[PDB]
C-alpha cells in the first residue's frame, strides 16, 4: 500500500506540520513538494452504531471511535505532545490516500477531511533493535484522533460522505 | 393568494332550465376551486308559489319525482 | 334561535352492488356527500396548493416528498378512539395514508394519494322502550 | 444565486433562488376598501405563468397581497 | 481536465443541499482525441450532466375508508 | 477462495454500489457486467441463538450478529458512511457467491439477500507500508450490517433459508 | 426470554393498542399479525396473602401487588397516560407468553387474561445517553395495573387458574 | 438511546434556555438548530394512583410525581437556581424525544409539554475524577420538576394524551 | 471530568486553605499557582423545595441539603475539623469548576460561591489496603457544608444565580 499525508493545523499552534518532512525532521526520507505534511504509514478507523438486539433499527446516534495513524518521531511530535496533554483541539487533519495511476502519477483518489478534532492518545513506540526480524523499522508514533467533524471524499469519483455533531441530519 | 373557501349564492333558484344549467356550470365550477356553491331555492322550486303553505305538503318524496 | 341539523349537499349516495367492496363503497361514497366532511378536504386541497407551491426549485427527493407531507398532516390527525372535545376539532382528521408514486417517461411528477378519514358525528337512534318489572 | 453557491442555476424558486424581494408598494384608497399598487402590472395566474413557460418566456408573478 | 472538472462533480444520488450547489454537475465524460495532418490539435469531448429540480405533480386524491 | 459480489441500495441514496467497479472506483480492477456491485473480498457473519443450560431448548428468539464483508476503498465507501452516521436503512444488500463451476464459467451458487438493513460499524484500515508481507494489500474497509431481514437462496439446489423480524414462523 | 404480547382494552377508549406494533409506532421494529398489541419486554407480578404468625392459615384474604410490565415508547403510551390520570378503568388485558415449540413455531403457552383493570402508575425512564452498557436500550415505560379479576390460562396443557374479587368462591 | 431536548420558559426569567447549547454555554458540543433547548441525557417520571387493596378501584385522584431529566453544566443552571430558589413557575417545558427514523433523519416522535412548573430540587453532582471508569462523563445536573398540566403526544401517529389539575375531566 | 478547586475562609482561622496545596501537604501532587486551594475530586449538592400533592405549586421555602465535596488528607483537614466541632462559620468557599477549553488552556467556566457556611459533617476514609481495584485511591475527605447564601455564577456566559435566607426575593 501507498503511505498518505496528513496535514493538522491546531487552534493555537498555526500549522503543526509544517515542515515534518525536512530534511531536519526525518533526514534524507523527506520528499519535495510535500514540506507541510507527515508521512503516514499505517491506519485504523471504526465508527460504530449502537443497534438493538431482536430487530435491525439504530438504537442511538453513532460513536466515532478514533483514528490511528502512525508516523515516524520528526518535528510534529513535540508539537503534537502539546496538542494531547493539554486538550487543543486540531481545526483541520486532511489525510490524502495516494495511489498510483494508469498513467504513471500519483494522485489522491480519497481524502478524509477533518473539523475540530482532539487527540486522545499517541504510543510512541521503538521495537526491539536485538530483533532482526524488525531490523527496517524506525519508530512508530500512533497519534489518536477525535473529532467533531469528518469528511470523507473519493476525488476521482466526486462522492463526498460526512458526519457532523454540530449538524445532525434535521 | 388568498384561496376561496365558499360561493355565497344570494339566488332564488327556480327548477327551470336556466337554472339547472347554472348549476351545472357551478358544480363544474366547485370542483375546480375546491369551494362548494351554497345558495337557497325559492318558494317555486317546490311548486307552491306561496311559501307558508310547506308544512301543508303530505308527501315530498313524490313531488321530486316529477317530470 | 334556529338550527340546522344536517348539511348534505344535492348529490344522491349511488347504490352499489351487494359484494365486499360494493357494501363499503356505497359507504365510501356517502361520506363525500354530506359536506361537513367537504370542507375537512377542501382546506386540504387548500393547504396543500399553498404549501407545494413554495416548494417549485427546491432540492427534494420521494422520500423528502413522503415526509413534508406525512409530518405534516399528522399535526391534524388524532388516531384516537375517544379524545377531548377539543382535539377532535383543532385534528378533524382521523388518519391519513400518503403513497407517493412516480411518473416515468418524465421523471421527477408524483402521483400521491392523500387519504383522510373523519371522526363521526350523532345522528339518530332508536330509544325502544318497555318496563322489566323486577330488575 | 452566484453570490451564495458561485454558481448560477438557482434562479427559479420561490423559496429556492428566483424570490424577487423587497418590491416597493403604494397602499391607495380603491373604491371603497384599502388595496395595494400590484408591484408587476398584472397578477399573473398559474396557468398563465405555463403557458408562458411553453411558449419561451421568464414570467414573474407577484406574491398578491405583499412585497 | 479530469482531475479539474471533478471537484465540480458529486456523483450521488441524494447529496446534501449544499453539495448540489457547490457542485452543480453530476457526471461528466471527457474524450480526448487528435487531429492528424497536423499533429497536437484535440478535439475533446466534455459531456456533463445536471441535477434535476423540481417542477409538477398530480396529487390524486381519494378516500379508502379503512387503511 | 472467489470473491463475492454486494449490491447495496439505499433508502434515500438510491443504488449506492452504482459504479462501485468503474475505472474511477477501483482503477484497472474493476470487472465489466458487475458496474452496479462492489468486490468483496472476506466475510464472516454469526447467527446466534441462546439457548439454556442442563436442558437442550431454544431459550429465546435468535440474536443476529453482523455481516462484516471487506471491500476496497471505492466510489461507494462515502456513500456508505452516510447510511452509517445517520442511520439511515439499506432496502437491500444481494451478496452473490461465486465459484468456478465444472464447464469453466463463474456461477453464482449461493444468494444471500437482506431486506432493511442500517450499517453498524465500519472499520476502514490500511497494513503497514514499511512491511514486505502485507505489500499487495490495499484497503481494508470492512463494513458491517444488521438486519431486519435475510434470506439464503442456495441457487444450483433451490433451497432457501429465511428469517424475519416483521414475520416470524406464527 | 421471548417477549409478550398484550392487548389493552378500555371503558372509553376503545382498543388501545390498536395500531401499536405499526410503522408509525415503533419504527422498523413493528411485527405484521400482532397489529392491535404491544411488545412488553419486562414482567413482574406478585400476589400477596397475609398468614399470620405462629400457625400457617391465611388470616386474610389475597392482596394483588401490580402487574409491571415494559413496552417502549409507542401510539398507546399517550393513550395509556389518559386511563392513568383519569383513573379508566379497563375492561381486558390478554398477555400472552411466547415461546418456542419444537417445531420450531412460536406458540402462546401461557396467557393471563384480565377484567377491570385501572393502571397504578407509569414508570416512563430512559438510559443514559453518555453510557455505552446501556445503548441498545431506547426507552422503558413500565405500565402498573391493579385489577378486579384476573384469570391465569396455561393453554398447552389445559389448566386455568382464576381470582375474581367479584365473585370470590362462595 | 438518542439524546432529547428541553425548552424551559420562566414566568419572569424568559426564556431560560436561550443560549443553553452556544458555544459559551457546553464548549464544542453544541449543536446548531438547536440553539435555545438544553441537551437532556438522562430520564425518569413516575405517574401513581392510590389504589385500595382488595378491589381495583382507583382510591384517589393521580398523583404526579416528579420529571428527572439530567443535563450538564451550561447557561440554564444559574437561571434554574433562581426558578428552584424562589419558587417560579415556569410557563412551558418542552421535552423532544428524538430517534433516528428509517430515511437517515432526526425527528421527534413523542413530545411532553409541560404547563405550569415549578422545580422541586436539582442535584448537581461530579464524578470521581480519579476513577476511570468514569471518566467520559463531565457533570450531572439533575433538574426536577413537578407540574400543573402535562400533555403526552406522539408525533408520528398523532395520539396525544393529556393531565391538568385545573381541568379534571368533568 | 476535571477536579474543581475550594478556597475557605473561616470566622477567626483566617484562610483555611492556605497552603493546602504545597509540598508539605499532598506530597508532589500539588500545583502552582493554586496555593491556597485544595484539590476537590467528587461532588454533589442537592437543593429541594417541598411541593403539595395534587398541585404543582411550592408549598414552602427551598430546603438546602448540604454540599459534599472530597479532597485527600492535607493540611486545611485538621483545621476543618475545628470548624466542625465549634460550629465555626465559614465567610466564604468558592468552589470553581475547571473545564479544558478549546485553545488548550483551563478555564473556570462555572463557580458557585458561598456566604456564611458550617460544616455539617466530615466522612474521613480510606479503602481496603489488601483490595487491588482500590489501589490508586489515597484517602476520602468528604467534607459538607450547609450554607447562608450561595452564589451560582457560570463565567463563559455570565449568568448568574443566587440564593439566600438573608435576603429573600421581597
Amino acid at each position: 500500500p501507498t503511505p498518505c499525508y496528513i496535514s493538522i493545523e491546531g487552534q493555537t499552534q498555526g500549522l503543526i506540520t509544517a515542515g515534518a518532512c525536512t530534511a531536519d525532521s526525518i533526514g534524507d526520507s523527506f520528499v519535495e513538494g510535500h514540506e507541510d505534511e507527515m508521512l503516514v504509514q499505517q491506519f485504523d478507523h471504526v465508527v460504530t452504531v449502537p443497534t438493538d438486539p431482536q430487530s435491525g433499527q439504530p438504537s442511538g446516534q453513532r460513536v466515532h471511535k478514533p483514528f490511528k495513524f502512525t508516523v515516524a518521531l520528526n518535528k510534529a511530535v513535540p508539537l503534537l505532545y502539546n496538542a494531547l496533554s493539554s486538550g487543543e483541539k486540531l481545526k483541520t487533519v486532511e489525510l490524502k490516500w495516494y495511489r498510483t495511476s494508469i498513467e504513471g502519477k500519483q494522485e489522491n483518489f480519497f481524502t478524509t477531511k477533518l473539523e475540530n478534532a482532539s487527540i486522545v492518545d499517541i504510543h510512541c513506540e521503538m521495537p526491539h533493535c536485538q530483533d532482526p526480524a524488525k531490523s527496517d523499522f524506525t519508530q512508530n508514533v500512533t497519534v489518536s484522533l477525535s473529532y467533531r467533524k469528518i469528511t470523507w471524499d473519493h476525488v476521482n469519483a466526486g462522492t463526498s460522505g460526512s458526519d457532523d455533531w454540530r449538524k445532525p441530519i434535521e | 393568494g388568498e384561496p376561496v373557501g365558499a360561493i355565497i349564492g344570494n339566488y332564488a333558484f327556480t327548477p327551470s332550465t336556466p337554472d339547472m344549467k347554472l348549476l351545472q356550470y357551478m358544480g363544474a365550477l366547485g370542483a375546480m376551486a375546491h369551494a362548494p356553491f351554497i345558495s337557497s331555492v325559492g318558494p317555486e322550486f317546490f311548486g307552491i308559489d306561496s311559501f307558508e303553505e310547506l308544512p301543508n305538503i303530505k308527501d315530498l318524496k313524490s313531488t321530486f319525482e316529477s317530470p | 334561535n334556529a338550527a340546522f341539523f344536517s348539511a348534505n349537499s344535492i348529490q344522491k349516495p349511488k347504490v352499489f352492488p351487494n359484494t365486499k367492496e360494493g357494501k363499503e363503497a356505497e359507504t365510501n361514497y356517502k361520506l363525500g356527500t354530506q359536506l361537513p366532511y367537504m370542507m375537512i378536504i377542501n382546506r386540504l386541497a387548500h393547504y396543500v396548493k399553498v404549501l407545494q407551491r413554495e416548494q417549485i426549485g427546491a432540492w427534494k427527493e420521494r422520500q423528502d416528498l413522503e415526509r413534508e407531507l406525512n409530518s405534516w398532516i399528522k399535526q391534524y390527525v388524532a388516531d384516537q378512539e375517544n379524545p377531548p372535545a377539543d382535539v377532535r376539532s383543532r385534528r378533524p382528521l382521523r388518519a391519513a395514508r400518503i403513497e407517493v408514486m412516480d411518473v416515468e417517461g418524465n421523471p421527477g411528477w408524483y402521483q400521491v394519494s392523500l387519504s383522510v378519514r373523519p371522526h363521526f358525528k350523532y345522528m339518530g337512534a332508536n330509544f325502544e322502550l318497555s318496563l322489566v318489572g323486577r330488575l | 444565486s452566484f453570490a451564495k453557491y458561485r454558481w448560477c442555476p438557482n434562479i427559479i424558486g420561490p423559496q429556492s433562488g428566483g424570490a424577487v424581494e423587497d418590491l416597493p408598494v403604494h397602499v391607495f384608497e380603491s373604491m371603497g376598501a384599502l388595496q395595494s399598487k400590484i408591484p408587476t402590472e398584472v397578477l399573473i395566474t398559474d396557468r398563465k405563468e405555463f403557458e408562458l413557460a411553453e411558449e419561451g418566456f421568464i414570467a414573474l408573478t407577484m406574491r398578491k397581497g405583499s412585497d
